[PDB]
């Protein structure tokens, strides 16, 4: 350690190695979460009231989507000590089969990324976690595939 | 004209009580759909104001004329208040405004 | 409690402005403040320096038609020196590939499109976010669609 | 005219329209900064300083037509460190733009598809970052602020 | 203290220019005189048909300038068509106009120009059909004044 | 549109001076660093081309304006040529660019 | 005015020189024993110049003024400079004083 | 004739802004050194306008025209003003001037 540099900041990446769960991971190389962050359960904990980038990527894989009726979904959401009630600062909804199922041929691999980000005035104690509906979609294979952080501006 | 305001310029002191009236020239106007904003002096951050409080609205649709008192006047309260109106007869439906500067000196 | 800081603004899409893109401040977890202000659905720079600018929309649509909608998503700015609108971010999605349902109607497709990047911008610069088809806007749930600007 | 000063290294690099199946940043253009430091070598970005950096890029992808079998697009950001010398991915997206209609018989149709990546990472002096995509024949640079690239140190 | 009991027609649309939209070209229809009805939507500055059949397009431009130092300014203006058959944008209408044919005013200024710009046809439209009126320079917009600008189609 | 090259398609014959103007409309860009780009019909070259002798370039500041006068054609001058020009403001550094395109026929040559 | 410093308000470029004269008004004060001091801004304790290096001084009895040349200008430098000289006739021995102020602006560092 | 001032007479009302700008037509005179000067009304005196507060200055070197805006208007300041430029060439040293008059009216006057 040479140059101290500061802020309150984390960049996670998923566990490669949890299947069909999504767990947010700081060791792992080009990864960052130092200056207070704290990561619970797979919650970031915000340690001084500021202002925020909140930024996150997910990366959906599926062979072949054979079911019409398919919704992703990825949202960064916020707990307050002001108010204790769940509520989404970022959204996105992505469908990845339009009805085109394989009928006589053979599996179909899709991939779909979903980005969030944004600035927001975060409180002490604010607990953010960003989620999807559809964990066992997850393509955590190659590297920077799927991620979530936060840098204090 | 396309709606009139009657008190242009007027400078009241801190703690008083301005009526602003607005007669409406458009026999396709309505005095129902009435709405009012205010500009601060010096910014370009033109805000509608709410009506209720402070801001109190009376109409009157014999004379098609609406009204808006400002109570508790402050120093902040210095701007520029115009109103406004929904006119509709046939094919066609817009809006109309005014102009009339206040500006507030403290004691 | 805690002091102010640096020109910011993140703005979201009206949930009950009927198929039009008219942004609000007023609204939980919005700011717009430190001199940026919102004219008319447009942000204007206060102050020299860089900015980042960030947009995010959601497009729904019930079917895939055949007109083929092309759906675009654009951030431009009107400069003091060049009194032309530029594009600065821009994204261009077709969603649909579909022959056109005939027999499994309905199906509702969605189609999120995000842009961000870091700019200089001067005083009294008019950055604005818009879309071609402003008819396909999910503003349902919260902060699907959503716009702002930060000075680094 | 002169108002401010302004600091810090940032890099905001666009593609090239008079280029052909490559994807050629350029730095000289309107809207475009390279300036406190960061310089671009070999289609590459140097880092000139230590600190924490935002990294950021997007990559339009347009085809008027639907090819044959499943055609991947890649888009990543990549980092070579003077204290690791190795090329290792820091964002990376995949995308898949033509799903099953292959065209047999059938009419083509323009698709596009965008891919954003960004993310904040801790960059050491002399570390040389290139965003690649893995087909440069789909580019569409034929607008501007489509196809863009880069950082800012926070 | 009135009484209205009047109809209604067919798609029709006069839009005027913004007067506070600074240099700039924004189309409104919530303003004294104008008229967007029948099905005729205002999207992004551009009119969607509503219904296919036959139409009149026309519009008007007011350009000025508070000197003319070049002789060689183009002033441009173009009503142009991107249908649902053929997603290209076609002109229908075009007018090209020099407004400074002189050797600029190099002693006094103060010499306002203006030059107004007509446009005006009737075309098959089709559903979905968007048409759009621009100009080359837009910083040369006269909209001080009422209806200097406009841009309107009415099904025939 | 930032500057402006005004003769997009001129036609001049074997004997002559053709001049192409442009007119800046970034207020940032200066008049004092332009350079010309001249490219050969038929190759991509671009070559610069040279402030002296048959290329005559003329200047003004007041109305932001530069030209660039060719004077003895030939049929060997027939290409597409550009303006160019730098520009910078805060932590920005650009430049500018044009277009319009020449056509030299010869003179037939009558033979006695 | 019992010693009068020319400059009052200044405004030089880091990397400049300004020159400060006094001039004496009682022939009693000697040119030979001048003194310098400056109060830094935004400071209160009033600092004394020493004589070496970037302070060069100009002395002419015969006009009876004395002058400071500040040479290698930084931005930290600005402040309130004054002159001093001392007096002696009879049994009388005192000082004289004056007053001038300097402002520098910095000149950036152009980063590519 | 050298310097050309375009506001002549202006009677704006108190509470407002006027701007009044001057043109260089002489080749030898610059831009850099330029001063403005007000004559109040009742008196002889003419005063050097200090630009700061509510006397802002502004510059166009292309044209080489210079104007000075005047921000929150009282009464008081009704008079002839004048802008002032200086000319150096070779062996040559001079300045010349312009002219514009002011009137200001006040408020008041609610007719009962």
């Amino acid at each position: 350690s040479r140059t101290p540099s500061d802020k309150p900041v984390a960049h996670v990446v998923a566990n490669p190695q949890a299947e069909g769960q999504l767990q947010w991971l700081n060791r792992r190389a080009n990864a960052l979460l130092a200056n207070g962050v704290e990561l619970r359960d797979n919650q970031l904990v915000v340690p001084s009231e500021g202002l925020y980038l909140i930024y996150s990527q997910v990366l959906f894989k599926g062979q072949g989507c054979p079911s019409t009726h398919v919704l992703l979904t990825h949202t960064i959401s916020r707990i307050a000590v002001s108010y204790q009630t769940k509520v989404n600062l970022l959204s996105a909804i992505k469908s990845p089969c339009q009805r085109e199922t394989p009928e006589g041929a053979e599996a179909k691999p899709w991939y779909e990324p979903i980005y969030l980000g944004g600035v927001f005035q975060l409180e002490k104690g604010d607990r953010l976690s960003a989620e999807i509906n559809r964990p066992d979609y997850l393509d955590f294979a190659e590297s920077g595939q799927v991620y979530f952080g936060i840098i204090a501006l | 004209a396309r709606v009139d305001q009657t008190p242009q310029t007027i400078t009241k002191e801190t703690g008083e009580s301005l009526t602003i009236n607005c007669v409406l020239r458009d026999s396709h106007c309505a005095t129902s759909s009435t709405y009012w904003y205010r500009k601060k002096s010096g910014s370009t951050n033109e805000e509608s104001i709410s009506k209720g409080g402070r801001y109190v609205e009376t109409v009157n649709s014999g004379s098609k004329s609406f009204s808006l008192r400002i109570n508790d006047l402050t120093v902040e309260d210095s701007g520029t208040y115009r109103c406004a109106s929904e006119c509709q007869y046939g094919l066609a439906e817009y809006d109309v405004y005014g102009g009339g500067t206040v500006v507030t000196v403290n004691a």
